[PDB]
């Protein structure tokens, strides 16, 4: 059948094994998550990051849920942040309404080179291009790791994944439709 | 004007819980309030301002006397009735009895004169702590209660001609 | 664009709409080209940047890397792209810290410390030396073994095994004692049967012992004999009384020295001259003021 997993905030996070080439110039996130009710700030739930740099370790994508006002804290949207090695300034997407916290949502998210797209549920929310380019040097291919669940700062996340779905390509609104209706088959 | 409610409680109660025991920071938060009870916070800044003249029994008079005054300011504040008389009563009972478990008379009977000579006449009719200081300090030495009644009668030859000139002499 | 006479404007994009109005042009437009970032960081960490030409389209810059840092690519030039930003570098600047220097009076465990080629984290355990010791120990507990790194400068961090301080001689006969070394390695004390020759030897343990003020007030039972503690005080509590043999006052201390604590003076043989009564000063003592979350600018030493 179908199962999925459950990430608690004692501090359960995976990590992707390094026999996948991370994609470069263009890729499609879509995941379907069940998010619980109270998560952290920060908290985060797919995450590409860099383990071999000390100058800026934020750099890479990395898509979560957290509240467009940081003085306050008051309403958690699903948020979607890129920040490629040619740029010099991280821009944040995030969603329309506050999050369900009872409801599985498809969440993806798309960036092809110009512009960085988020889905959620099927229909797009938020666009922005001012990311441009590959996100990183084929050089440092190795050095990037791809995180689960959780970041390197203990950004728990708690509720379910039921199915991961990482694409080397950038994908239009249609084929999101069709990998919705279709499952993980 | 008889009840505390004036100035919100939230904002002093967290003033109160966000700064530490050890310097004047609860006097800073405490001075303004509904009730005049305006007073310990220029204790607490000129008890530490005048530090320097007394000895080291009076340096760790002056330690214990604001640690305990800052400790029973956060303790018992919790349950109590908000009016003006009942914030007195209970300021003026933690002040005596703050002040009785510490030894003020050994520190008076140490050195009496920075302790007479460094008060102030203004500010002390109108502040109830500085009164309540100064009928508790007279009742440890007869020298001292001479050396503070001298103070006073020094302070009406500078400030305020009425009772030098009314009743100078008792009987 | 720099307009000049206009009614409305519109938002066209990358190109625009010039009218000829009244034998002038309404707009002065110009393609300026786009200006990268001058190189700082966030592309190649730990290099210099010199860009031969400038921070403009189609220019490219040159960096170089530091001598710790090696480089491996071939080509080692910056394309300031048309998207305004820097490309993505060809060749890294990978730091390696080189062969660690020598460590007098160490052993190196680790076979490959002795190599040239080290990566930044690496950790080599060197062994102290039997007579020889890591700083941060006393005589009773003995560590002979310690860890260095390479830093992120691309040097090893300090580390050297000091010689094992022999313990100090009793005071029967101190003050006349004349030892071959002093405090180092292999000291053989001798003042001018038993032991006429004392071995200092690596775990430093001492084979035998010697064998045969109007201030400061002193009260010992047997007077001028030996082997009595005198009980040495200051004539008020609230002064301290020291050792300063070198020539120290009560004012020249200075706030960072540490003066030693005052030792009661047992009788030696012959005079009691090694702790001196003139040499013992009673300066201004501490006061119970300790963890009171005050600071106190007389007792701030």
């Amino acid at each position: 059948p179908s199962r999925a997993l459950y990430f608690s905030g004692r501090g359960e996070q995976l990590r992707l094994r390094a026999d996948l080439e991370l994609p470069r110039d263009a890729f499609t996130l879509q995941v379907w998550l069940r998010a619980e009710g109270g998560q952290r700030s920060p908290a985060v739930i797919t995450g590409l990051y860099d383990k071999c740099s000390y100058i800026s370790r934020d750099r890479g994508w990395v898509v979560g849920i957290h509240t467009i006002s940081d003085q306050d804290n008051k309403d958690p949207r699903y948020f979607f942040s890129l920040k490629t090695d040619r740029a010099r300034q991280v821009t944040t997407i995030n969603a329309h309404r506050s999050y369900l916290p009872g409801q599985w949502v498809y969440l993806a998210a798309t960036y092809d080179g110009q512009f960085m797209k988020l889905y959620v549920n099927g229909a797009q929310v938020a666009t922005s291009g001012e990311q441009v380019g590959g996100i990183f040097s084929p050089l440092t291919q190795k050095c990037k790791v791809l995180m689960l669940g959780g970041s390197a700062l203990n950004h728990n996340y708690r509720g379910y994944i039921e199915h991961f779905s990482l694409w080397k390509v950038a994908r239009t609104q249609r084929e999101i439709l069709s990998d919705m209706e279709t499952h993980g088959a | 004007k008889g009840r505390l409610s004036l100035q919100n409680t939230a904002e002093i109660q967290h003033c109160l819980v966000n700064a530490g025991d050890v310097g004047c920071g609860v006097f800073e938060c405490f001075e303004n309030n509904s009730c005049e009870i305006r007073g310990l916070h220029g204790i607490c800044m000129t008890f530490l301002h005048n530090a320097g003249k007394f000895d080291a029994q009076g340096k760790s008079f002056i330690k214990d006397a604001l640690k305990c005054k800052a400790h029973a300011l956060r303790h018992r504040f919790g349950c109590i009735s908000r009016k003006c008389p009942a914030i007195r009563e209970m300021v003026s009972q933690l002040q005596r009895e703050c002040y009785l478990k510490h030894d003020l008379c050994a520190a008076a009977q140490e050195n009496t004169r920075v302790i007479v000579e460094m008060i102030h006449f203004k500010d002390l009719l109108l502040h109830e702590p500085y009164v309540d200081l100064v009928n508790l300090l007279l009742t440890c030495g007869e020298e001292v209660k001479e050396a503070i009644t001298h103070s006073v009668q020094v302070q009406c030859e500078q400030n305020w001609g009425s009772l030098c000139s009314i009743l100078s002499f008792c009987t | 664009i720099r307009r000049d006479d206009e009614l409305i404007k519109s938002q066209t994009g990358p190109s625009v709409t010039v009218t000829c109005t009244e034998g002038k042009w309404n707009k002065q437009v110009a393609c300026e080209p786009v200006d990268c970032s001058i190189p700082d960081h966030h592309q190649v960490y730990a290099a210099s940047f010199s860009c031969p030409e400038g921070t403009t389209f189609g220019s490219q810059c040159s960096f170089q890397c530091r001598h710790p840092a090696q480089l491996k690519g071939n080509n080692s030039l910056l394309t300031c792209m048309e998207d305004g930003l820097w490309s993505f570098p060809e060749a890294l600047c990978e730091l390696m810290c080189l062969a660690p220097p020598p460590v007098p009076n160490a052993d190196l465990q680790t076979a490959r410390c002795r190599e040239n080629k080290h990566k930044v984290g690496s950790f080599c355990k060197y062994k102290c030396k039997p007579g020889y010791h890591v700083p941060g120990s006393s005589r009773k507990s003995k560590k002979r073994a310690f860890k260095t790194q390479c830093t992120q400068d691309g040097s090893w961090q300090e580390g050297a095994c000091v010689p094992v301080t022999c313990d100090p001689p009793p005071p029967k006969f101190h003050g006349l004692y004349q030892c071959t070394n002093g405090f180092q390695f292999n000291s053989e004390c001798r003042i001018k049967l038993g032991s006429n020759v004392i071995h200092c030897r690596k775990d430093g343990t001492w084979n035998g012992s010697f064998h045969v003020n109007s201030n400061l007030k002193l009260q010992c039972p047997d007077g001028y004999a030996i082997g009595s503690e005198c009980a040495t005080s200051c004539l008020d509590h609230n002064s301290e009384s020291i050792i300063l043999p070198m020539n120290v006052t009560v004012r020249d201390i200075p706030h960072w020295l540490n003066p030693t604590r005052v030792e009661r003076v047992v009788c030696t043989a012959g005079l009691k001259w090694y702790p001196h009564p003139a040499l013992i000063h009673c300066v201004k003592g501490c006061e119970p003021f300790m963890g009171d979350n005050y600071c106190d600018a007389i007792n701030n030493r």
